[PDB]
Parts: structure tokens; C-alpha cells; sequence
């Protein structure tokens, strides 16, 4: 099964990629929009938005 | 004609089922696992050449 066991490894990190990426990014689940009118006082927010 | 099968037996020493291995990836799941239980998930059994 030693073949077989180094596919399986190869799955187990395809499958911890996807994950890895998940937990940064999609721990929050709620997509919010950029400023629809801009008026940060002084500051200018364009150039991360 | 040569096929793998894969063989669950009893205390007697009988064949009690089996699974032809070449008709479906279910069958081939079943090969892979070494198990007649396959529950929920993706699998990769093969890949067709």
C-alpha cells in the first residue's frame, strides 16, 4: 500500500491548501462593499480599495 | 478474464462477498479502501490513462 499511501499524502495536502486559505481569508462569511461616497476627513482611500 | 476482486470472508474461511473492482469508481472505492462502507467524501481510486 506504500504507493497508494503517497497518493493519499498528496490528497491530504491539496485538501490543507484550500483549508489554509479559508481560514485567513473566509472567516468572515459576510461581503461587504468599499465606500459609496468618500469622505474620510482628511485621509484618501482609493489606493487600497 | 483477469480482474481484481476484492474478497470479504467469513470465519469459515468463504467468500461471503465481492466487489469486481473494474465496472465503477464506486467499486474501485471499495478496491482502494480496502472496505464495502464507502460514506460520504471524494475519492481518487484512478486515474484514467
Amino acid at each position: 500500500s506504500f504507493c497508494t499511501q503517497l497518493n493519499r499524502a498528496l490528497t491530504g495536502i491539496a485538501v490543507e491548501q484550500d483549508k489554509n486559505t479559508q481560514e485567513v481569508f473566509a472567516q468572515v462569511k459576510q461581503i461587504y462593499k468599499t465606500p459609496p461616497i468618500k469622505d474620510f476627513g482628511g485621509f484618501n482611500f482609493s489606493q487600497i480599495l | 478474464q483477469p480482474r481484481t476482486f476484492l474478497l470479504k470472508y467469513n470465519e469459515n474461511g468463504t467468500i461471503t462477498d465481492a466487489v469486481d473492482c473494474a465496472l465503477d469508481p464506486l467499486s474501485e472505492t471499495k478496491c482502494t479502501l480496502k472496505s464495502f462502507t464507502v460514506e460520504k467524501g471524494i475519492y481518487q481510486t484512478s486515474n484514467f490513462r
